[PDB]
RNA sequence: UUAUCCAUUUAUAGGGAUGAAUU
RNA sequence: GAGAACUUUGAAGACUGAAGUGGAGAAGGGUUUCUUGUCAACUGUGAUUGAACAAGAGUUAGCCGCUCCUAAGGGAUAGCUGAAAAGUGUUUAAAGGGGUCCCCGUCUCAAAAGGGAAACAGGUUGAUAUUCCUGUGCCAAUAGUAUUAUGAGUUAGAUGGUAACAUAUAUAUAAAUGAACUCCUUUACAUAGGCUUUACACUCGGGGUGCGUUUUCUUUGCACUUUACCUUUAUAACAAACCUUGGAAUCAAUUUACUUGGAGAAGAGGUUCGUUGAACUCAAUUCAAAAAUUUGUUUUGUAGCAAUAGUAAUUCGUAAUUAUCCGAAGUGGUAAGGACUAUCCUUGAAAAAAGGAGGGAACGGCUUUGUGCUUUGCUACUCUUAAUACUUGUAUGAGCGUACCAACAACCGCAUCAGGUCUCCAAGGUUAACAGCCUCUGGUUAAAUAGAAAAAAGUAGGUAAGGGAAGUCGGCAAAAUAGAUCCGUAACUUCGGGAAAAGGAUUGGCUCUGAGGACAUUAAUGUUAACUCAGAACUGAAACGGACAAGGGGAAUCCGACUGUUUAAUUAAAACAUAGCAUUGUGAAAAGCCACAACUGGUAUUAACACAAUGUGAUUUCUGCCCAGUGCUUUG
RNA sequence: UCUGAUGGAGGAUCGAGUUGAUACUGACGUGCAAAUCGUUCAUUUCAAUCACGUUUAGGGGCGAAAGACUAAUCGAAAAG
């Protein structure tokens, strides 16, 4: 047999990300002592539109305090966030919607993005269009806290880890359906060469276990071991069940 | 005169696509494609720019918000319970 | 190419080291009219005049070390 | 094309300049000839 | 009719190759290259184009006269009138409610 | 060519037997709703000018 | 916490009570 | 010429038909280019021809390009791997510049269509021309000192306007202080739709000039009647935006469309940019009315360039003279600009380079005390452009490309091969039309041959009485209308379609009739344009989308929903894709999936509305039972 | 609710060009041609077409999937 799709996407030759008009990477603010102990507030100067993902992103401008002048950040904007609005990042930073807070400074129950999954890494968590994640409870000692996150899973991260109160905007972009070929070509064209798929029974065996025979039908089963090795990992992966779900 | 009886704005999309999907995509670009109000000036002349942005025509400031519509329930929830404190 | 109005500006150009030649074009209209040109380093300075008297009397008061070409 | 470096113009040059004949009083005591249409010098 | 053909090296129509025709007094027809129209001018704040200054490319732009290139006020040149009266008063204004705050505070 | 004009503005050769364009083609639809427009809108506004009609009533009309 | 590993940065303040702002 | 169907000249008949064997270029070629010879071979017939052979010659740039910038990206440095070869490219880099201690900072290459300092016209050769000549410009650079001269400013930085903003016109709008440090703008960006302006194109009429037809008719048919860059070109005009005044519902202004307004509309008066580039009395000038310089009336000038050049004519030794080069309009083809509207789960490069601003570091000149500072005595001085002189190494403009073909014989197909091969210009008639057909400018009349005869057979077409698919596996092939206008249009349907359903009628020419606009005078009268519809007579061998061009329809069944893609050279499909649906893995740098020998990396400029792995394949209605088997998975 | 305009949407329609290649199973098949010629046909606002530049290299690439294509060479290129 000969190297399969799935195995040749990890060369990165045609598969690397179409990213020639993104507009940066979005980040929050590197951590700072005025952000440790204290706000600082950025005004957003604008909000974007990057063309890779859903979210718009907003070009919010500190004013550096080490130093005369203006730094300049690309932060994933939270819904209902507006240019002109003074945004305040720190332990003391009230609580409204936009702001940059500790974990541990936000009551339970309040709807969280950008979050950090450690501390100082500039944000990591629920950051696609329209997701959230709720704080779920603090730890009596502080120094802890309990998120759920828009995966449905609760996750305990350290208080000191900072988020961004609010919902990331461009909520509901999935219930439009696509309506044709096209609008997924142009979608994919800004991401990646992931499309279109190619069902892996319609090729040859050579170049797929699925390939081959007079039916195109899988023939085995379709339920793969995680330990299976790069080029046979191609059904359902360590699938724990199948079939419709009841709850 | 009245040029379609339910189509509506989905008349561009002739017979293709099932009548189930035309009447979902038109239920959502119908508030994709409409006015809002800009709370800063008052004028209901805000208007989708791209996928999450909405620009005021009059006031030329712009408001992240939802994909199709300036605001969802989601958002505007967790904007009640943060105000109400 | 410039065109100027001003007999003095013209005078004052002409007197001036820069200028080498000028140039004489005369043409019937309709009475003959004509245009003095003045050559300078930088550009070509034309006035046009209508009436014979005044271009005379401009080309002989004209500085006479500076040289003299007539186009017809 | 109209367009050249230096270097291919003077090449071309001396290709056109090995292209003459045999000078006839030395054949008084050439075969590596070639045409611009027969054989293209690739170079 | 006479035909045309470019003059400058560049023989596709890109944006920067646009030509004009042009009877001579030769009485022939010639193509002029037209220079590439330059965009205006615009305010640091509210984006829009300033009166007052020229909009010629940079190349031009480095030749235009001064007065050409400003205004004469403030952040001439740079800033709108609008946006310059909106920030006089909004600097004399916030520095008066700091001023009536710190007096307050007592 | 000439003669051939001078009888199409007599109106020689504009029989439906010579038309090959539909009608649009021939003579834009757009275009005449255009012309007509605009000649209303100029005399709406001079006769408002010349105060031979009232502000409200122009608007109106 | 010292080996080792990870993250962030311009390695830019020791802990408790929609203007600019640099010499 | 020894020799002429295929060398040259003249005449004729024709073709190509501005989507061209017409002009320019790129890739590729490389002297095929030009001139003069010339025919051994080649130029599949001839050949005196030639892209053949021979000898000479030919390519001229500050302004056209490269060169510079950065992009997809390439190479390399530091490391780190590896026996090396090599692999990656900041992963413990003490890594050039700036001002004057500090700040910034891997290098280098990659675009002859992206970005970008600056050129036009006429002429000229056998062969080159935005390169040569003539003339007129433009861009960049121009060191130090000293003189002059030009302007400003000052007893260390000008002034008008309420404002939008404006002002330096010196040969030349050169100078309107400004450091560190910053913040912006230009460069700089998609698509669709119409509206509008300008230039060019085309066309109509008048004047002049020349030619042509002239049995007959013809105030006639044709040709020429031109004007570049540059002068911040000045102005004029216009879409917009803004300012002042104004203060809006009986809402109003206004577009083709919708756009806009107490966050200030209409009206009135202004400012600016942008389009264009002599428009508008534009400039100067003559004449009348304002005062210790303004408004109305003429002449001149293609506004300067500019007529001196081109063009078309008439003459003169054979190089010169002369006359013209001006009065109005229509169509909308192309190109650009403007102001807009709309679309995106698509938002449509960067840098070199240039500009604006915020801020306010530094501060006259001559002489003198004391240790850059306090000081005494006097004031006409600082910037900016130009020129000259001297010193400085020699104190303007580097190098490379530039001929020709671009296919029809100069390229690639073994060739002088009916193949392939990127871009721009784009006339008239008919017409919806850059279609087809015919034509003007330009080009050609050449194709590895000619003459004659003209049967079979072949091949590319035509036409056929009566019948009309009986032919055949199969209506294969052909035929049948097919434009436009008016009328009429079913089942079914996802209500959008089906639909040009089906199916009827008309169509020429001529002579008329009606409708559809713009411009001024004292509610009434004149001047003038576009082809577009409608109707009526008459007419003809009943014919008229006359050639060209140009759907066959209908009743059903099967498959695939559709648009799209595919086995280059035997399969274009029911196959693939697709949206929709469903399932699976994964909460992260100790994760999922994948690459790598290692180091390390792709997804990832990513974060569950995400990424990865699968199946099914629009919509509608559904998607039943079985976990025994085999897989996968969960606890201990 | 109905009517007339306006408006100009759509992986809408016809159709030259472009991009292809349905049929004649036409010609040719010692071809003009190691894939051409004629007529016919599909395609033309988008999943569109083209050029140049650039990336991916052989048990590898690339593949809207035909064992396709990877220089007339592919169920493992070509050179030694």
């Amino acid at each position: 047999g000969r190297v399969i799709r799935g195995q040749r996407k990890g060369r990165g030759s045609i598969f690397k990300s179409h990213n020639h008009h993104r507009k940066g990477a979005a980040k929050l603010r590197h951590l700072d002592y005025c952000e440790k102990k204290g706000y600082i507030k950025g005004l957003v100067k604008d909000i974007i539109h990057d063309p890779g993902r859903g979210a718009p992103l907003a070009k919010v401008i500190f004013k550096r305090t080490e130093k005369y002048g203006k730094k300049e950040e690309l932060i994933i904007a939270s819904e209902g966030m507006f240019t002109g609005q003074y945004i305040s990042c720190g332990t003391k930073a009230p609580l409204s919607v936009g702001n940059i807070l500790p974990i541990g400074k936000m009551p339970e129950g309040t709807l969280i993005c950008n979050l950090e999954h450690r501390t100082g890494n500039r944000g990591t968590l629920v950051k696609a269009s329209g997701c959230y994640a709720t704080v779920v409870g603090q730890s009596e000692d502080g120094k802890k806290t309990k998120v759920r996150l828009p995966s449905g899973a609760k996750k305990t991260i350290d208080a000191k880890a900072r988020a961004m109160v609010g919902v990331v905007g461009a909520g509901g972009r999935i219930d439009k359906p696509i309506l044709k070929a096209g609008v997924a070509h142009h979608k994919y064209r800004v991401k990646r060469n992931c499309w279109p798929k190619v069902r892996g029974v319609a090729m040859n065996p050579v170049e797929h276990p699925h390939g081959g025979g007079n039916h195109q039908h899988i023939g085995h089963p379709s339920t793969v071991s995680r330990s299976a090795p790069a080029g046979q990992k191609v059904g359902l992966i360590a699938a724990r069940r199948t079939g419709l779900l009841r709850g | 005169s009245r040029r379609t009886k339910k189509v509506g704005l989905t008349g561009k999309y002739g017979t293709r696509y099932g009548s189930s999907l035309r009447k979902q995509i038109k239920k959502i670009e119908l508030m994709q494609h409409a006015k809002y109000l800009c709370t800063f000036c008052g004028k209901t002349a805000t208007k989708r720019t791209c996928v999450g942005i909405w620009k005021c025509k009059k006031c030329k400031r712009k408001v992240c918000g939802g994909a199709w519509s300036l605001t969802t329930p989601a958002a505007v929830a967790a904007k009640s319970t943060i105000i109400r404190l | 190419p410039k065109q100027i109005t001003d007999i003095r500006k013209f005078l004052k150009i002409s007197r001036k080291p820069d200028t080498t030649a000028v140039i004489i074009m005369k043409k019937k209209s309709k009475t003959v009219i004509t245009k003095l040109k003045l050559r300078t380093k930088k550009y070509l300075y034309t006035m046009v005049f209508a009436d014979r008297k005044k271009a005379e009397r401009i080309e002989n008061s004209l500085l006479p070390s500076l040289k003299r070409i007539y186009y017809p | 094309g109209s367009i050249k470096r230096f270097r291919l113009k003077q090449r071309l040059g001396k290709c056109r300049r090995q292209n003459r004949p045999v000078p006839h009083w030395y054949r008084l005591k050439n075969t590596k000839r070639r045409h611009w249409r027969r054989t293209k010098l690739g170079l | 009719a006479q035909r045309v053909h470019y003059r400058r090296h560049n023989h596709y129509n890109t944006k920067s190759n646009k030509v004009r025709p042009v009877r001579t007094p030769g009485g022939k027809l010639t193509i002029h290259v037209v220079k590439k129209k330059a965009g205006k001018p615009k305010c640091a704040d509210c984006k829009t184009a300033i009166q007052g200054v020229k909009a010629l490319r940079p190349a031009d732009n480095y030749r235009a006269r001064r007065k050409n290139r400003t205004v004469a006020r403030a952040y001439g040149g740079s800033i709108c009138a609008r946006c310059i009266r909106e920030r006089i008063m909004r600097a004399f204004l916030f520095e008066e409610q700091k001023c009536v705050r710190q007096v307050l505070k007592e | 060519v000439r003669l051939y004009k001078l009888a199409k503005r007599k109106g020689r050769h504009m029989g439906i037997g010579k038309r090959k364009g539909t009608k649009n083609a021939r003579t834009n639809q757009k275009t005449l709703w255009i012309k007509r427009q605009r000649v209303l809108r100029r005399l709406l506004k001079r006769l408002r000018d010349s105060k031979k009609v009232d502000r409200h009533l122009y608007h109106s009309f």
